RNA sequence: AGCUAGUUGGUGGGGUAAUGGCCCACCAAGGCGACGACGGGUAGCCGGUCUGAGAGGAUGGCCGGCCACAGGGGCACUGAGACACGGGCCCCACUCCUACGGGAGGCAGCAGUUAGGAAUCUUCCGCAAUGGGCGCAAGCCUGACGGAGCGACGCCGCUUGGAGGAAGAAGCCCUUCGGGGUGUAAACUCCUGAACCCGGGACGAAACCCCCGACGAGGGGACUGACGGUACCGGGGUAAUAGCGCCGGCCAACUCCGUGCCAGCAGCCGCGGUAAUACGGAGGGCGCGAGCGUUACCCGGAUUCACUGGGCGUAAAGGGCGUGUAGGCGGCCUGGGGCGUCCCAUGUGAAAGACCACGGCUCAACCGUGGGGGAGCGUGGGAUACGCUCAGGCUAGACG
């Protein structure tokens, strides 16, 4: 398998390039509890169709960058914003956590 | 390798009957039936209160003396009962017995435990067809043991063999007493042997 | 064995220490930490600087001593 | 919060076991009710129902307990000792086939929520499934 | 180059030898591609040797190369053998 | 605390603190000495405990324990630390071993022997 | 606590077996981060190993995998493959020769010297086996490997006799002076016959070669041994190394003399300052035993970092509270999706080990054969109770 990955469009800012956001859930090893981890990814979309706030189907794929290593399959939902806010909101935090 | 030395003396410490000289310890002799006390000076002291170790610790050497074996084989054969599946008390005393020379002993070749080692270390007993000289050989039932061929004509071999003829030989043994032959037929159980052990004692010992 | 070499020297208590460890100037010469012996503990026996006790000295290293007579 | 409902249902029972009421009023859940119809299936409780407080559903609970006891200690014979429930929300646990574990030796039970419904240890183990932990009894 | 070896597992003066296909480069205790069969030299055993027949035939196929003790172990136990 | 804290930050692992500086966990050290003096004990006993100041091929300044009754030891001799506190004396945390190097067997042993590295006597 | 400027993305090119910020030219100005970045320290990593009831924890020696580095650093070349352990160049660091201009080197290969250091091995024999590599082949090479050497370094196996033998010698020790202990131990009788010498003596090794068969299959023949005259078998054949720890409690095993908080012992409590079951000696005993104890280090016991499985009024311990962000967590009903989760199938989980069974070395360790298990991960299918998710509603939560 080609692994596929379910994963929102967290940013574009940038030419063909999409930012893609996978909530992995995972076990924990020792303590039961599962965790909602995220990776950030970049896929290499060649077409700029792929707005800010659309859940994708991310391929693993032979590589275009320094980490750049997926192609978009496919669009599943438009446009839920909720979960790019947050994502956003955690980074503006970031930089109110340091000093 | 072997205890060796002073051995009745074993037996007083423990304060039940060893048979471990064989006759003597027979005979009004093993100073288990003459004199009845722990050994060295205070061996007649009023009775010190055993720690609940101690009882256990006593059993064990009790028991381990009696087939006459070095500790850490001991040790290995406990570890080696415990692995195998079943009750492991009986299981490991099955398995001590089916030592070689206890074999021997029992079958009556050797009328105490460390003739019948001493008969197997010098190349007298003769495992289904070939010699083995070593006291730690462990023979798996329906086996066959005899008396060496131009070590057939030894006078000590004949007199036991004599002494081993009229009265019964252990369920789980059989033997000719003519061809100087014998066989070891079952492994051998808990009810089948009359023991002074309490072999659960040394098992939970041996847990710690 | 017991390997005896103590030497039963003589002194003047110099200074009284904490614990009831009397800096001794001896009839030998140095003063040194001598502390009080175990009996003299038990019979409840008190020292000042102003006695002349005897201090059962170790020839290994002359720091260290034992008052051994009441004064 | 009312924060895990099933937690809470069996709060509730073991109160009840510990200062014998005979019955005893719990917020209505299928779940809940499945949980119950196995208990009752075991015979940890008499039975139940399910009625109404204040335009609200509620599953009552028919207890049991053993014989009125001999000597001090008066305290009518508990049937429900103990009860846990394991699969505390967040601290998820998940169970399969060769990981059913034997409660009690076999004289309490577990509760495991299958793919095959609301179900108990025997019958997930003639089933072959796995599960969720939520609930042990004894 | 894809080689059809004995390899010594086994001890001192007790040898023993796994008819094995594995690569040239490799250790002659090494990770081998695939164990196809044994043969202990003592003789000691009625069953002393012993290879899988069809496994060694398939790898023979695909190009794999006899050392020589092997070939003669394989000869003995029949694979070359043609009907 | 709940398991959600623990998957947070984790347990502070047991950092195992070490007994004796011997370094690298060198379970003897030889070394040579800066003085052969004696000390008091303590609060609850009291005896004229024959230490030694030792320098190590560690690099360290440690005090270190002698055993026996009647010992041989001067100052620049080469000596072997054994390690394991003594109770009483304070600072002192290492023994040295007697039967090697500049501490030879304690004469008058017949019964401990080995602990005081004393060869035997030759029964008549 | 912020880091980052080839740094993140782009277009083109170059380079490469091949993607690529690998690198370059130029444009964009991002990217990662408290779901722990960067920095520091530490560290090969694993199959494993030891432990542990297990979960874990620690460890990663050998043995197998894979990386990385062959004085330190940096680079290429050649080739199928290196940025090349016993191949190159160059700078630095060092030891060697120098007719002072300059070269030689690299044992982290076996063996050993030297140093450190508590501590670690023979400047060994062999190409016989297996593997390597060349060669048509014979053959040649092989400190891979096979073995021997040394070390109780670890594990296992065996010897240091056994059968008699006094209501109890001596020796030595206590005594309540009768006696007891040592102790059937001894001596002495009988027997055996490790050591030891002689007689033989391997299995490991049948190929590659040669001929008949076509140089195929198949058939016959020959040569081949480091271990090693070893193992082992045949005959004889001597009673033929016992030690170390502890002896107050834990903890198995107690008395006497010496000594007088001294000398000392100690793992902790602690013993010793005149009758010490704790110190020195002597017997006795106990533990194991060709070993036993000390020390280091790890796990256990510590459910004393607690996931199994601990707590927080007074013992260590609730922050001074509020608001509030991420996060975590969530009521009832119905449906779908099926991500978690479960199940079934398989693919994988190399071998060695660990586990069972059986077999082999006279047993065992060791070693082989065969099985089984194996957490986890991949794929195909399903299940839908439970979390998640999307949709609709509900009023018990909340708010108004
Ligand atoms: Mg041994
Ligand atoms: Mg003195
Ligand atoms: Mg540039
Ligand atoms: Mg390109
Ligand atoms: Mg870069
Ligand atoms: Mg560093
Ligand atoms: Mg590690
Ligand atoms: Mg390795
Ligand atoms: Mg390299
Ligand atoms: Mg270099
Ligand atoms: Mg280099
Ligand atoms: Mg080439
Ligand atoms: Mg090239
Ligand atoms: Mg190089
Ligand atoms: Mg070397
Ligand atoms: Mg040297
Ligand atoms: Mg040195
Ligand atoms: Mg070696
Ligand atoms: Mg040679
Ligand atoms: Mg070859
Ligand atoms: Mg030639
Ligand atoms: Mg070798
Ligand atoms: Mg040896
Ligand atoms: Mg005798
Ligand atoms: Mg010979
Ligand atoms: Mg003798
Ligand atoms: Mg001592
Ligand atoms: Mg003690
Ligand atoms: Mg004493
Ligand atoms: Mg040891
Ligand atoms: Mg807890
Ligand atoms: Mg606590
Ligand atoms: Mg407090
Ligand atoms: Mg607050
Ligand atoms: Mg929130
Ligand atoms: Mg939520
Ligand atoms: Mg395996
Ligand atoms: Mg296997
Ligand atoms: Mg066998
Ligand atoms: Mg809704
Ligand atoms: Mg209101």
């Amino acid at each position: 398998p080609k692994k596929v990955l379910t994963g929102v469009v967290v940013s574009d800012k940038m030419q063909k390039t999409v930012t893609v956001l996978v909530e992995r859930q995972f076990p924990h090893p020792l303590y039961g509890k599962v965790i909602k981890r995220s990776k950030k990814y970049l896929a290499h979309d060649p077409e700029e169709k792929y707005k800010l706030g659309d859940v994708v189907e991310i391929i693993e794929s032979r590589p275009i960058s320094k980490r750049k290593r997926f192609r978009v399959l496919r669009l599943v939902e438009s446009g839920r914003m909720d979960l790019v806010e947050k994502y956003l909101i955690r980074r503006q935090n970031y930089e109110s956590l340091s000093k | 390798g072997r205890y060796i030395g002073p051995v009745c003396r074993l037996c007083r410490r423990e304060g039940v009957k060893l048979y471990l000289k064989g006759e003597r310890c027979y005979s009004p002799k093993c100073a288990m039936e003459r004199r009845p006390y722990p050994p060295g000076q205070h061996g007649q002291k009023r009775a010190r209160r055993p720690s609940d170790y101690a009882v256990r610790l006593r059993e064990k050497q009790k028991l381990r003396r009696i087939y006459g074996i070095s500790e850490r084989q001991f040790r290995n054969l406990f570890e080696e009962a415990s692995k195998k599946k079943g009750v492991t008390g009986s299981v490991f005393l099955g398995l001590l017995e089916s030592r070689l020379d206890n074999v021997v002993y029992r079958l009556g070749f050797a009328v105490s435990r460390r003739q019948a080692r001493q008969l197997v270390r010098h190349g007298h007993i003769t495992v289904n067809g070939r010699r083995v000289d070593l006291p730690s050989y462990r023979v798996r039932p329906g086996d066959e043991i005899a008396v060496a061929e131009k070590s057939r004509n030894l006078e000590l071999i004949r007199q036991n063999l004599e002494a081993m003829k009229g009265r019964k030989v252990g369920p789980w043994l059989s033997l000719d007493v003519e061809g100087m032959k014998g066989k070891f037929l079952r492994l051998p159980d808990r009810e089948d042997l009359a023991l002074p052990v309490n072999e659960q004692l040394v098992i939970e010992f041996y847990s710690r | 064995a017991k390997e005896k070499d103590t030497i039963r020297t003589e002194g003047v208590v110099t200074e009284a220490l904490p614990n009831a460890t009397f800096r001794v100037k001896l009839d030998s010469g140095p003063e040194i930490l001598a502390y009080i012996s175990g009996k003299m503990r038990m019979h409840y026996i008190r020292i000042l600087p102003g006695d002349r006790v005897v201090v059962e000295i170790t020839p290994y290293d002359p720091t260290r001593g034992r008052i051994v007579y009441r004064k | 919060m009312l924060t895990d409902p099933i937690a809470d249902m069996l709060t509730r029972i073991r109160n009840a076991t510990r200062v014998y009421k005979e019955s005893t009023d719990v917020p209505a859940s299928r779940f809940k009710e499945e949980i119950l119809r196995i208990l009752a299936r075991e015979g940890f409780i008499k039975g139940y129902e399910r009625v109404d407080v204040d335009g609200k559903p509620y599953l009552r609970v028919y207890l049991k307990y053993g014989p009125r006891r001999q000597g001090p200690d008066p305290r009518p014979e508990q049937v429900i000792h103990h009860i846990r429930r394991i699969s505390k929300p967040g601290r998820r646990v998940y169970v399969g086939v060769k990981e059913i574990p034997r409660v009690r030796r076999g004289l309490g039970i577990a509760i495991l929520s299958t793919s095959k419904g609301v179900l108990t240890d025997r019958e997930a183990r003639k089933l072959g499934v796995g599960g969720e932990l939520i609930c042990e009894v004894w | 180059m894809v080689k059809i070896r004995l390899a010594r597992f086994g001890s001192k003066h007790n040898p023993h030898y796994r008819i094995v296909v594995t690569d040239a480069r490799r250790k002659r205790d090494g990770k081998y591609i695939e164990k196809i069969g044994y043969y202990d030299p003592r003789k000691t055993t009625p069953d002393w040797l012993k290879v899988d027949v069809e496994r060694a035939r398939y790898w023979l196929s695909v190009g794999a190369q006899p050392t020589d003790t092997a070939r003669r172990l394989l000869r003995q136990a029949g694979v070359f053998r043609q009907e | 605390p709940t398991i959600n804290q623990l998957v947070r930050k984790g347990r502070e692992k047991v950092r195992k603190k070490s007994k004796v500086p011997a370094l690298k966990g060198a379970p003897f050290r030889r070394g040579v000495c800066t003085v052969v003096r004696t000390v008091t004990p303590k609060k609850p006993n009291s005896a004229l405990r024959k230490v030694a100041k030792v320098r190590l091929t560690s690099g360290y300044e440690v005090t270190a324990y002698i055993p026996g009754e009647g010992h041989n030891l001067q100052e620049h001799s080469v000596v072997l630390i054994r390690g394991g506190r003594v109770k009483d004396l304070p600072g002192v945390r290492y023994h040295i071993v007697r039967g090697v190097y500049d501490a030879a067997g304690v004469k008058d042993r017949k019964k401990s022997r080995s602990k005081y590295g004393t060869k035997k006597p030759k029964e008549a």
